RNA sequence: AUAGAUGAGUUUGGUGAUGGCUCUGAUUGAACACU
RNA sequence: AAGGUCAUGGCUUAACAAGCCAAUAAUUCUCUUAGUCGAAGCUGAAAAGGCUGAUCGACCACAUUGGGAAUGAAAAAAUCCCAAGGCAAAUAGGUACAGCAGUGAGGAAUCUUGGUCAAUGGGCCCACGCCUGAACUGGUAACUUGGAGGAAUGAGACGUCGAUUUAUCGAGUAAAAUUCUGUAUACAUAUUGAUAAUGACAAUAUGUACAUUUGUCUUGACUAAUUACGUGCCAGCAGUCGCGGCAAUACGUAAGAGACUAGUGUUAAUCAUCAUAAAUAGGUUUAAAGGGUACUCAGACGGAAAAAUUCGCCCAAAUAUAGGGGACAAUUUUUCUAGAGUUUUAUGUAAGAAGGUCGUACUCUAGAGUGGAGAGAUAAAAUUCUGUGAUACCUAGGGGACGGGUAAAGGCGAAGGCAAUCUUUUAUGUAAAAACUGACGUCGAAGGACGAAGGCAAAGGGAACAAAAAGGAUUAGAUACCCCAGUAGUCUUUGCAGACAAUUAUGAAUGCCAUAGGUUAGAUUUUUAAUUUAGUCUAUAAAUGAAAGUGUAAGCAUUUCACCUCAAGAGUAAGGCGGCAACGCAGGAACUGAAAUCACUAGACCGUUUCUGACACCAGCAAU
RNA sequence: CGCGGCUCUGAUUAGUGUUAAGUCGAAAUACGGUUCGUGUAGUGGAAGUUGCACGGGACUUAUCAAUGUUGAACAAUACGA
RNA sequence: AAUAUUUUUGU
């Protein structure tokens, strides 16, 4: 895999790890973690 | 793969591929029955340009469609029994489907000369 | 067992690739039968058991081998000579069919078709120059001479 | 792939099929190259064929799986393990030219060992004690340091006359009026001096240099 | 059953690959439009 | 042991025994979907082909839904009993058209409320005969197939039409006209469907008579077939690529042209196209795709020379009785040493672990040391340090972690990874000969173990470095890059965690293919210098590859495991499992597309290297 | 009647696809102007950026201070660009 | 030999 075409996999992961912080408390509320 | 592992099952379908028209393709139906609920216009994408007239449409089993109106002029507004077939506008997104221009209350082009069966258009009958 | 065989395939290609006068083979019955099939189908030269060196290329025919005994099988080989014709090898291709994974077995009745260009199960048919072997009971024949000897078998190898 | 297609050796087959036929059909082929009939009969020899090198020396026959079995062996000799003993026992019988150009290949003909070290056509070189040697111990059943010691004095007693024939030439030649040119010692001790000269003259230059180097360590441009 | 095995358009500045999509062939217990 | 049975079987019973099947899902459970099958239909050149599961035949199930029994040789019922809802009915206690025709509804869409029991079949009957919505016949629909649907002559009406070159290019042998046929069909006659007799209805043969419609798609390329005018990214066309912005062969008209024809197109679907899930028959260095690792249970595969058994395989079928042939195959037996192992302290070696230490630098404390105004930082500065005496130069005590040279394309381990030193401790591997065991082998789902840095948990340690937090600058702005300082953390011990460009972007292993130049640890020798075993690294041949390149393999072959099937969504959602958490394992679909993607070639660009020209620049003079 | 499954819907709320013509920056491709990516842990409106170890799909892109030699005289009938 | 100020955008 180029480097240009795994930078996309790089966006998309980050978007996620960034996501799944934000909402982390309430996914905990709601006994979703 | 090795004699074995496609004796446990490796080779598995395709993945399948969507259909120009779903709603007729999954029942195996040429055309569908619908009520007009809007007559509007659908822009382009990038390359093209100008207006196209659609129309949603609600088929009879319940879906929701976006039917493209063929030929110059239409005689359809809200409420509009019309009959649609498969099809698709290359250049609007979400208009998957026709509708037949001899359909139940879509009239034809009355101006029509050439492929006159594509619009549903009686021949002039001049001497006759 | 198969698996000698399908090494014996491959090192006659690579040694006629390589356009080498000798080839050596382990010393077993299985590739005896099958080099004897080739020889009298005219492809190698000529088969003589020998040490781990070649024997006196003057006298190969003349070659007298000593007793094949327990204190020197694990050293015997089997010594083939190739064959080189107008600028181009004469055991060229010795594509397998039976591999250990599988042994494909062939009747009569579509050995007659393979023998004529024409497919039978999981073999292609015959064209110019090509040639399949069988082992049967009556030896490791060639497709038109097990079809002769109205048998089938085994199929071993397909030779261009 | 950077090797090219060679089919020089069917350029008789490839011209033999194109002379066949006429590529105008209807028309007789026209006559073929003027080459094509003198080698008509003459076909190429087999090249690209590795066979079985001739082996000069018996191969180990305690290998399993031998390798460089189409590798051409070296060639060695019993007279090579003689010529090493000598010459290393007379190390300045090398610095005695040898000329190993041959004339006619016809050198071996009139070389028979069984009359002395001196044969016709060759020189008294270490190389006669090591033929004279071979003959002894082989025919004569004589063993390598008998033959030697043999083969060995049969040299220096032909040697020894050498040395005294060019000091009494010489002196004879004198006792009657006959003069010669400068001797090698003389004309090497005169190239010793040209030499010698260009060697002071890249000394003293050298020597000056490096005063410049130890005056200029130190700093005396205040000129104080 | 011994005549039975065939391609085309389309990614690129361009070439050669890879890999889809579409057309070419046959058909329907078919429907519709014009007849 | 006994009974039972033609016979066999816990089939049955009594007394003992603890077994049998399976471990990779036997067994059990939930969800989704479906009547099953056939050269039966469609399709492909073909595959143990693919799809469908109409009409035909066989099988299964059901007759409003649910719950049930009896009769009978046999439930094999549209029967019978019971409950509920709909219609009907009330003291009643029927009906369910998935029997034929028909009506309503639903739907894109599928027919007559006919005649006869004459034929074939069935039920009842001594017989005659009665009954039959099966069945046979008529009707409706181009739904499909098959056939008809008109042939020959036709040149001066010396006309007409459209183009244009008034004579060129066409309509055009086309038409009219003439000469023949009597096709579908109509009517008549006869025979036949049926014979013991019975004809609802029609077929067949012969005779005579009649010359009866055009429709539709396409016309940029794929794809056979052209111009004109109008329109002007508008209106529209489009299966794919695309066309349309004022002289459009692509839109809409007109004409011409190409083709199929009672059909023609379009939509939907299936096969083939597609080796496009590749058993036949694929592929994974850089394009989708090699698991982080290899010890290993199951499971696949795997030597030599003989023998028994199976009679696998072959003759060779028809799912072939009984035989023959013995190469190969399965189980098994006896031998063999080429694979794999053991012994003989190898050499060499940063695999790993325990207990300890060494040293250069750093840092802290003290000596009211010497010295007495700056130091450090940065491109430059500022925050900062220093008169409570810093930096610099020393003395004496500590305190933590680090590993200079040697050092190499070097080496060691399954990988991760391992570099100061001493002792202790641990498994492989390599060379040389001998000896020994005698196929004991390779791969290996799963489980289990190991697994970098960072991270969580607990207690230590804390010099240095440094996420965070914080400040000073730079800058249009600056969270940043730079700087003054600085907490977790890095280190030790005990657990959790399991993700990596865990890489050779290349799984492990076996057999094999031509050379050269270095290099690592050994061995042999005429130890000088050449052979040789096992590794590693450059450059090549044959070859291979899309090429770059590889060439101890990305070659020729084989074994086995993992993994891939257009892009994007997505390694995402949901349920579940593991974990303290962080997160990991596993793992879709909808929506939107015709492209994504790889290597190479030639250029251009580079706050890219080295050069070559030019008042381009430097310098000088003049000017704006 | 209870438990479990399944379908629809739900204030509020999240992600993603598409859409030439908006705004804010300039992260990648050249040494992309702080080498880029992998993992992990923080952080910032956003792309980004920071610590730690790792990879090259980046530096094999490498090209002399060993400065390069009176290596056996001369003359002869030998030798003759 | 160990040097390093800043410099965005283009329907
Ligand atoms: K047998
Ligand atoms: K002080
Ligand atoms: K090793
Ligand atoms: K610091
Ligand atoms: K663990
Ligand atoms: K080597
Ligand atoms: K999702
Ligand atoms: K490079
Ligand atoms: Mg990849
Ligand atoms: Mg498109
Ligand atoms: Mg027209
Ligand atoms: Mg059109
Ligand atoms: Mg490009
Ligand atoms: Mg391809
Ligand atoms: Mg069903
Ligand atoms: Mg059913
Ligand atoms: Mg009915
Ligand atoms: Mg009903
Ligand atoms: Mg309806
Ligand atoms: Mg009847
Ligand atoms: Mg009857
Ligand atoms: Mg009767
Ligand atoms: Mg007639
Ligand atoms: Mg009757
Ligand atoms: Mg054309
Ligand atoms: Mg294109
Ligand atoms: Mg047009
Ligand atoms: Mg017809
Ligand atoms: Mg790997
Ligand atoms: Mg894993
Ligand atoms: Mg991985
Ligand atoms: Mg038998
Ligand atoms: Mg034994
Ligand atoms: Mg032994
Ligand atoms: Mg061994
Ligand atoms: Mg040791
Ligand atoms: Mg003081
Ligand atoms: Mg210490
Ligand atoms: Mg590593
Ligand atoms: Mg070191
Ligand atoms: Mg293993
Ligand atoms: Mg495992
Ligand atoms: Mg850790
Ligand atoms: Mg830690
Ligand atoms: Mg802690
Ligand atoms: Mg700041
Ligand atoms: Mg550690
Ligand atoms: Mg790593
Ligand atoms: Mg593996
Ligand atoms: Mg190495
Ligand atoms: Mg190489
Ligand atoms: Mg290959
Ligand atoms: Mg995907
Ligand atoms: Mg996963
Ligand atoms: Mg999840
Ligand atoms: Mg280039
Ligand atoms: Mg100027
Ligand atoms: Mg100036
Ligand atoms: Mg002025
Ligand atoms: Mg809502
Ligand atoms: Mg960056
Ligand atoms: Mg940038
Ligand atoms: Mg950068
Ligand atoms: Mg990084
Ligand atoms: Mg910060
Ligand atoms: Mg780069
Ligand atoms: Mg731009």
């Amino acid at each position: 895999i180029s480097v240009r075409r795994q930078k996309k996999l790089k966006i998309k992961k980050k978007k996620y790890k960034k996501l799944m912080r934000r909402t982390r408390n309430e996914r905990r509320k709601q006994d979703r973690l | 793969a090795t004699l074995n592992q496609v004796m446990r099952g490796c080779r598995k379908p395709q993945r399948a591929r969507h259909a120009v028209s779903p709603a007729l393709s999954s029942i195996k139906s040429p055309a569908l029955k619908g009520v007009c609920v809007k007559v509007g216009i659908t822009r382009p994408k990038k390359p093209n340009s100008g207006e196209r007239k659609t129309a949603r449409v609600r088929l009879s089993t319940g879906k929701v469609i976006t039917a493209y109106i063929p030929g110059e002029g239409h005689n359809i507004s809200q409420h509009s029994v019309v009959l649609v077939r498969g099809g698709r506008a290359q250049d609007c997104p979400g208009v998957r489907y026709h509708l037949v221009r001899g359909a139940l209350d879509l009239a034809g082009v009355a101006t029509r000369m050439s492929s006159r069966s594509k619009y549903g258009t009686k021949k002039p009958k001049k001497a006759s | 067992g198969i698996q000698q065989i399908t090494n014996m395939c491959s090192h006659l290609q690579n040694a006629s690739r390589a356009r080498l006068g000798l080839t050596s083979l382990p010393n077993t019955k299985y590739n005896l039968a099958l080099a004897l099939a080739l020889h009298r189908a005219g492809f190698i030269s000529s088969i003589t058991r020998g040490g781990p060196h070649p024997p006196t290329p003057e006298a190969l025919m003349t070659y007298e081998p000593e007793p094949v005994t327990s204190a020197n099988v694990a050293t015997r080989r089997l010594w083939v000579g190739l064959k080189y014709w107008n600028e181009e090898p004469v055991l060229k291709e010795l594509k397998p069919i039976s591999k250990p994974s599988r042994l494909v077995t062939a009747s009569l009745e579509q050995l007659n078709r393979v023998a004529r260009g024409f497919p039978a199960g999981y073999m292609k048919g015959l064209q110019l120059g090509e040639c399949l072997f069988v082992n049967t009971d009556r030896g490791v024949l060639e497709v038109r001479e097990a079809v002769e000897r109205k048998v089938g078998g085994l199929v071993l190898c397909k030779v261009k | 792939g950077k090797g090219r297609i060679f089919q020089a050796a069917k350029v008789y087959q490839r011209a033999s099929e194109a002379a066949a036929t006429n590529i105008v059909s209807g028309l007789p082929p026209r006559n073929p190259p003027l080459w094509l009939k003198a080698i008509e009969s003459i076909p190429p020899a087999e090249i690209n064929t590795r066979p079985y090198p001739i082996q000069h020396s018996p191969p180990n026959p305690r290998a399993r799986k031998p390798r460089n079995l189409f590798r051409p062996t070296k060639i060695v000799y019993p007279e090579d393990e003689l010529r090493r003993d000598f010459y290393r026992d007379h190390p300045w019988e090398l610095a005695r030219p040898r000329m190993i150009i041959e004339l006619d290949g016809k050198d071996a003909r009139f070389l028979d060992w069984s009359k002395g070290l001196r044969q016709r056509g060759i020189p008294l070189s270490g190389e006669s004690v090591v033929q004279r040697q071979l003959w002894l111990m082989e025919n004569q059943g004589m063993t390598k340091q008998e033959a030697y010691d043999k083969a060995r004095h049969e040299f220096y007693k032909l040697r020894q006359l050498e040395q005294m024939e060019r000091r009494i030439a010489v002196e004879e030649a004198r006792m009657v009026g006959g003069y010669f040119g400068k001797d090698l010692l003389t004309v090497g001790m005169e190239l010793e001096n040209k030499t010698y000269e260009s060697w002071k003259k890249w000394a003293t230059t050298e020597i000056a240099r490096q005063e410049s180097a130890r005056a200029s360590m130190y700093t005396n441009v205040v000129d104080n």
